[PDB]
Order: structure tokens, then sequence, then C-alpha cells
RNA sequence: AGCGUGUGCCUACCCUACGCCGGCAGGCGCGGGUAACCCGUUGAACCCCAUUCGUGAUGGGGAUCGGGGAUUGCAAUUAUUCCCCAUGAACGAGGAAUUCCCAGUAAGUGCGGGUCAUAAGCUUGCGUUGAUUAAGUCCCUGCCCUUUGUACACACCGCCCG
RNA sequence: AGGAGUGGAGCCUGCGGCUUAAUUUGACUCAACACGGGAAACCUCACCCGGCCCGGACACGGACAGGAUUGACAGAUUGAU
């Protein structure tokens, strides 16, 4: 596997301002604008999570609101939990969604099933 | 710094819109009339009009004093620019805005409309 | 509760402006440095000296 | 709100005796009571506590909050912070 | 009536209570009849609260209550 | 062209010439302007003059989508906007029905203001190009006046008979 | 008598219905439906899911300086120093 002709294995070790490179716009003027106060306590949170996990079990479900968090690629094969407005819904990281937001994967309405029309 | 021409005299407007609230707000029931600012270089002249302007300063210009210090204090601008005076209105029956707060001093002390 | 409540950033959008009167944030006039409600504006017009001629 | 908050708001009411406001809870400090760090909720709330006992006078305005002080509030900041009546506010300075 | 009590009051989301020894200085002193002064905790070296204003001292750390400060 | 707007009590928030770097969206400095002093001779768009295309779902039309890049923001994923490639649908002048309008008018065509951190398919004003037909009636829809019928008058959406 | 059309098409925006944890809401012939200057990312925000705070004046009784609330590092708990 790899994501713009670069392994996870490098990307694992790559720099915060290398890594900005290989990212689309949004996400590379992200990185550049900084992650703040409350975004660097959540990869602490997965760092806390992770070296304590047995190794061979993934990690407990944790949970956010932080739907604007960038996937990174040393955040892969986390259980994060991402609030959709009523519930925290169970999200399992793969390598191949790294570079999509994090609230992009608990929806967030009722996907519509219509009924009969009533009075129009 | 300075200010636009646009802006300095629409600013100019929401003074004395405000001071004329307030006023009205304040001596409504002591039969306020209006408002008249004058600009000298020295000062800025505030003159309201009343109907008894006698009962209003207070004893020997004591209520005209916290009068002129709220309005010092509230639009910022500093002491020793400020002054208020009272003057009269010439024909009490006259003037409209004298005739409605006599009205609604009337209805509220319990006489038939 | 101090690096909190009054802690969201109101540096801009509609809901950092009110009127200068009312303190209601909707149909605002901000054109000349006015600030006051559109219809509170309506009320105090001819005292700012806004005159309707046509 | 502390000693030094109450005591301080209590201090410019007997200079002059008056005092305004913004109707602002979110002031982060009241501007006439600069290098004090007293916030407009602190001026707001403690003449909302001397208004009901009736020791100010109240008027509302656009936005602003306005206080006057009362002939038996006078007595109130003078035995409050022990001043002797020797000497006067701005009550009779000016003629 | 035109009223019903309802029953519906449920304010059980317990604060908390200070709990005070009976003059909490003498967990702070203690006093040999000779006249010794042993500071039985730490005193904080901040410029606020230096020389008169004592720490804690937890299972595993000293602590402050002025400027929070933290040791090992 | 014409009407306009422009550094803001709290209040962060702008009109921008000019040189350089960029296909471009933009990025750096560097000046002016609280304005008939600067943007600004406001070097607008249709319009006008040349080349190409050739009656076909075509180079008309641009929806819907896949990749990038850049600003605004604390935050752009349920796309904020903007730029570049690519994809290229319906639509062949519109049934019953219905709207607005008499002269610098309709219609075309852009431009300012409000909203505005970001931003106009909206509204409110302004110009520019600029007509056909009418100078009449009560047929329709309604308003009104006078005579006049009414067993109607919380008033024809009435009152009332099997 | 005409001109431009609208009603057909794509899309943009209102309004009903359906859907929903919530899809906040007023307005229903002219005299509601690009109207509330209403172009909502947050704020606006009313609505939904969860949590903090008093910003409960003043009067009276208790607790009451063997104290009343307050504020606070770490750990757990938490969306969240
Ligand atoms: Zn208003
Ligand atoms: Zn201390």
């Amino acid at each position: 596997f790899t994501y713009r002709g670069v392994d996870l294995d490098q990307l694992l070790d790559m720099s915060y301002e290398q890594l900005m490179q290989l990212y689309s716009a949004r996400q590379r003027r992200r990185l550049n604008r900084g992650l703040r106060r409350k975004q660097h306590s959540l990869l602490k949170r997965l760092r806390k999570a992770k070296k304590e996990a047995p190794p061979m079990e993934k990690p407990e479900v944790v949970k956010t609101h932080l739907r604007d968090m960038i996937i990174l690629p040393e955040m892969v094969g986390s259980m994060v939990g991402v609030y959709n407005g009523k519930t925290f819904n169970q999200v399992e990281i793969k390598p191949e969604m790294i570079g999509h937001y994090l609230g992009e994967f608990s929806i967030t309405y009722k996907p519509v099933k219509h009924g009969r029309p009533g009075i129009g | 710094v300075q200010i636009s021409k646009k802006r300095k005299f629409v600013a100019d407007g929401i003074f004395k819109a405000e001071l004329n609230e307030f006023l009205t707000r304040e001596l409504a029931e002591d039969g306020y009339s209006g408002v008249e600012v004058r600009v000298t270089p020295t000062r800025t002249e505030i003159i309201i009009l009343a109907t008894r302007t006698q009962n209003v300063l207070g004893e020997k210009g004591r209520r005209i004093r916290e009068l002129t210090a709220v309005v010092q204090k509230r639009f910022g601008f500093p002491e020793g620019s400020v002054e208020l005076y009272a003057e009269k209105v010439a024909t009490r029956g006259l003037c409209a805005i004298a005739q409605a707060e006599s009205l609604r001093y009337k209805l509220l002390g319990g006489l038939a409309v | 509760h101090q690096q909190l409540y009054w802690s969201h950033p109101r540096k801009f959008g509609q809901g950092s402006r009110s009127c200068r009167v009312c303190s209601n944030r909707h149909g605002l006039i901000r054109k000349y440095g006015l600030n006051m409600c559109r219809q509170c504006f309506r009320q105090y017009a001819k005292d700012i000296g806004f005159i309707k001629l046509d | 709100m502390p000693k030094k908050n109450r005591i301080a708001i209590y201090e410019l009411l007997f200079k002059e005796g008056v005092m305004v406001a913004k109707k602002d809870v979110h002031m982060p400090k009241h501007p006439e009571l600069a290098d004090k760090n007293v916030p407009n909720l602190h001026v707001m709330k403690a003449m909302q506590s001397l208004k009901s006992r009736g020791y100010v006078k109240e008027q509302f305005a656009w936005r602003h909050f306005y206080w006057y002080l009362t002939n038996e509030g006078i007595q109130y900041l003078r035995d409050y912070l022990h001043l002797p009546p020797e000497i006067v506010p701005a009550t009779l300075r000016r003629s | 009536k035109k009223r019903k009590k309802k029953s519906c009051t449920t304010p059980k989301k317990n604060k908390h209570k200070r709990k005070k020894v009976k003059l909490a200085v003498l967990k702070y002193y203690k006093v040999d009849e000779n006249g010794k002064i042993s500071r039985l905790r730490r005193e904080c070296p901040s410029d606020e609260c230096g020389a008169g204003v004592f720490m804690a001292s937890h299972f595993d750390r000293h602590y402050c209550g002025k400027c929070c400060l933290t040791y090992c």
C-alpha cells in the first residue's frame, strides 16, 4: 500500500513540514495554520491508547467531538468515536483514508425513505 | 485622527438622538420639550427646554450637575467641555411634545379619558 | 469556566454586531456608521437628519 | 466579588454622585475604573444590589445604565468608607 | 387548585463540602515546649506566596494553592 | 458611461495605484486616499471592426461529476467562494392557463449600494443601446355615480323550499 | 392592437408534503410563497443530543470565624488543561 507513491512506513516517520507536501490544499493549508490546543491533546490520547493496548489487540474506542480532525498517517488503526449530533459512532481508521476529515464518517442524518404523500 | 465628512454628520445625528431620548425618559414627567446643541470652540452647549425650569434644576442647581456629569461620562468627551442650561418653552399650549406628557400625567393620576 | 464561557471567537459574522438601541442582531444598517436596526432607524430618522425628499 | 472590587466601585460613587455602565456583562473591565481590573458585571451587579435598598436611583437609556444618588444613599457611603462631612462631593461646588 | 404538584423535582446532582479539620494550623504546625517551629510541610518559593504560605504534601508530590506549583 | 462607496465608540473587518514572482486564482513589498486632492480620464458590457466555424444535439448549451492549486476563517468534510484540466445531460422556442407595459417606455447590456471575515442567480439605484403598436372602449375583469327591485342587513360566501 | 414573456427544459431560491433526534418558525386570493431586509459553516438560533454557570436583587431565621461558598496540580472520569 502507498499514497502519492510512498508506503505507510515512511509516512510514520515523515516529518511535519514534509508530509504537508503530499496533502491536498485544504489539508496542507490546515497544517500550515497549525493544529490547535485541543487537537494536540487528541493525538496524545491516541498514543496513550496505543502503547497501553495489547500487542494483538486494537485499542479501545475513544470518544471525540473533533469532527475537523485530519486523519494523519500516524493515526492509523485507532478506534475513535466521532459524534453525529446524537451518538458517538464507532470509527476504525484504515490507511486509505489519510487525507479526509474525521467528521465524514459519522453520518449526521437518517437517509431518507419516503412514505405516502399526504395532502400536497 | 479625524473622520469622514459622511461619518461626522451621521455620528452628529446619533448623539442628539440618544441625548434626546435619554432626556425624554428622564424628564418626561417634568414637562420636557427638547434640546438644542450649540458647539463653541471652547465648549459644547446643551440647552434643555422645559415648561417649569425652576423645578428641574433641583435646589440651587443640584440636579443640573448630575445631568451634566452623566452626559460627560456617557459620551466620553471630557470635563469642562459640556454644560447644560434650562430655558422655558414660550407658548406651552402649542408644542405637542408638552401636551402628550401632560395628558399622560393627567391619565395616570386617575382621570377619565 | 474561565477559559470557557465567553470563549468562542466573535471577531466577525452576524452575531458579533447588534443594534445600538435595540441590542437586536437582525436587519442591521451598518452604512455610514449608523449601526442601527432597520426598525429603529425609521423611528429616529428625522432626529438624525435623514429627511425623506423623494 | 472581592473587597478591592466592591470597595473601589463605591469610591467613585461618592466623588461625583453618578455612575454609568453599558449593560454589558461580558465586558472585560469597566472603562472608568482602569488599573483595578473590575469587570462591568461587577459594577452592574453592585448597583443592582444598591438600587433595591434605595440608595441609588436608576434610569436606563438606549443601551447604557444610569444611576444617581439619593439623600439616604450619601450616608450609606459616608459610614461604609468613614468620611467626615467637612468635605463635600460635587453638590455644593458651583453656585 | 388549578395546578398539580407533580413531585418531579430531581436536584440529586451532589456538590462538594469543604471538609476542614478543627483548626488545621495544628495539621500545619507542631511545637515542642522548648519553642521549636517545625513546619511539617513545604513552603512555596513563589514571589506572591513565599515564606508564609505553606504548600501541600500529597502522596507523591508537593502542591501549592496560590500558584499550584508542583514537584516530585 | 452614470449613480455610488472607501481605513469603523465598543470592532476584528478597505478603496487600492505601481514594481517584482506566478498560466491563472493569487503572493510579496511599496506608495496615495477620512476623499471634486488617491483608486480615477472611474481606459464597463452589449455595440463596432477583422479571422475561424457551417445547420448537426455541432465548436450552441452548460448541468452532473473525477483529479489538482489558492485565498477567507478558530473551523471549509453535507462540496463557503475562486482558479486549471477533463466529463459534456436536458433543451429543436414550449399545452390548458396567465403577468407586466405608452417613450428615452419595453427589451437587451453591464455597473454601484444593502447583505459582506468569506460572498449575489436577490433586491435597490444608475447608465448605455434603444423599438413595434395605441392615442380607444366598456366585451371581459373590477371601481364608481344616478334612477330601482328586494321577505338581504354576526348583509348573495345572504335569506330560504321540498 | 401589439412587444417581452412566464407556464415546457436545466439550475438557484422560497412554500407545502414526506423524512427526521431536530429538519425552529410566522405569513395561505389580489391583501402568504427571492417576504420577515431571512444570501443560517460557528455566532446568529429559536430546534435536537450532552454538559458547565448564577449573572437567585432585597427582607427574615439557621451555619457561622472548633468557619460559610469560592479557586486549584496530578490520577480516574470525561468531547474537552
Ligand atoms: Zn434596533
Ligand atoms: Zn499566595
